[PDB]
RNA sequence: UGCUGA
DNA sequence: AGGACAGCGTGTCAGCAATA
DNA sequence: GTACTGTCCTCTGG
């Protein structure tokens, strides 16, 4: 996800908006580093072929675009989850009313 | 015999969404009476149709209209197995109760190697796009594309939108970037013609 | 090249209004004017006779754009 | 906050 | 994943007294 | 006022 979000906002920030869906099914049809040098590639060149456009991306169908990805990641994947690495790694940061956050133990 | 006039519908709007699409599809086919096709064919693997392309021979379609009232991975496997070495490329399944939720991603894993497409039966049994409301649509050609974002001196977004999923793009089968034409019969001036990216 | 020959009522105003702004800062009068002490008025002579040297430059949505002359545009 | 005018 | 729910929202138009 | 978004909230799937 974090690298699928990564290649998505690097092809948004220059107006290509097929390149979004074009990433998430070359993502779904495919290590970390092997994610990563799958989707730079074509990212790289869609942000390369594809520049001169960094003044043609404040449109809409690009705001909404960039809108939708941003909410989704924050709005699905930020909720507290085991760690990966060290799977006991829920230092459960739990906020109270503004100008309180609390770590347990 | 009920589930005979429910075939025999469903039989005609695929051979409607077949021409539609401009595939090689007979007057018989498009004018045939419940008393024929009955005639003529009972079963739910002998009325599986492949038809060709006005051109690309070799670009031919299968319709497919899979036994098992909610289809699944197997399935769909058994018969990407035919297509596979019948050697095509499209697919369209017809399913009488859906797909398993795992299948959908599935046919969308299966990479422009073998395109496949899901319709449920109670989509056919009328042709939607037969309704008042709704306009004609044209999948405009590469160069068309062109000629119009030069003439508006547009970009490809910008542009309306149409769904990916829409009702009326899921029938004529367009992918994803390809603009439509559209013409409205509008009271006010007639034959109004829209253009929409499909996304 | 490509946009409508005639001017806008847009058009009109705003060249009027920058005629009149123009000769009410003791512009010289192309008109032969009257004793009129209006400048719209005198603005209006002006553009009846085709006398106005301004460049009206439509815009198009993308940037680009198309250079008239408010001569060779024709006043409805 | 209590009033008033379209 | 079926919910339960807590959470933001706006609201035509100008005057006067009077008082925070 | 009601209806929307949102917000998780955590319950059966690999």
């Amino acid at each position: 996800v974090i690298h699928l979000l990564l290649c998505q906002l690097r092809v948004l920030e220059v107006g290509a908006l097929q390149a979004v869906y074009e990433l998430e099914r070359i993502l779904n049809r495919f290590s970390a580093s092997e994610i990563r040098e799958e989707l730079e590639q074509y990212t790289t060149e869609i942000v390369q072929n594809n520049l001169l456009g960094s003044q043609g991306a404040h449109v809409k169908n690009v705001c909404e675009s960039k809108s939708k990805l941003i909410a989704l990641f924050w709005k699905a994947h930020m909720n507290a989850k085991r760690c990966p690495h060290c799977k006991t790694g829920r230092s459960v940061v739990r906020k109270e009313h503004n100008s309180k956050l609390t770590i347990t133990f | 015999e009920e589930e005979t006039y429910r075939l025999w519908k469903i039989r005609k709007t695929i051979m409607q969404l077949c021409h539609d699409r401009g595939y090689l599809v007979t007057q018989d086919e498009l004018d045939q009476t419940l008393e024929e096709f009955k005639a003529q064919s009972p079963r739910r693997t002998d009325l599986t149709v492949l038809v060709a392309h006005n051109d690309d021979p070799t670009d031919q379609m299968f319709v497919f209209f899979p036994e098992e009232p909610k289809v699944g991975i197997k399935t769909i496997k058994v018969y990407c197995q035919r297509m596979q070495e019948e050697n095509i490329t499209r697919a369209l399944i017809v399913v009488q109760q859906g797909m398993t939720p795992s299948a959908k991603q599935s046919l969308v894993d299966m990479a422009p190697k073998y395109i496949l497409e899901q319709f449920l039966q109670q989509e056919l049994l009328i042709n939607i796009t037969e309704h008042e409301l709704v306009p004609e649509h044209v999948v405009m050609t590469k160069e068309e594309v062109t000629e119009l974002l030069a003439r508006y001196k547009l970009r490809e977004n910008q542009l309306p939108r149409i769904q990916a999923g829409d009702p009326v793009a899921r029938y004529f089968g367009i992918k994803r970037g390809q603009v439509v034409k559209i013409i409205r019969p509008s009271e006010t001036a007639g034959r109004y013609i829209t253009y929409r990216l499909v996304q | 090249r490509i946009t409508t020959p005639y001017m806008t009522k847009y058009e009109r105003a705003r060249v009027l209004g920058t005629r009149a702004l123009q000769i009410a800062m003791c512009a010289p009068v192309m008109v032969e004017l009257e004793g009129e002490t209006d400048p719209l008025l005198i603005a209006m002579k002006e553009l009846k006779a085709r006398k106005i040297p301004i460049i009206i430059r439509r815009y198009l949505p993308d940037g680009s754009y198309e250079d008239w002359g408010v001569d060779e545009l024709i006043i409805t």
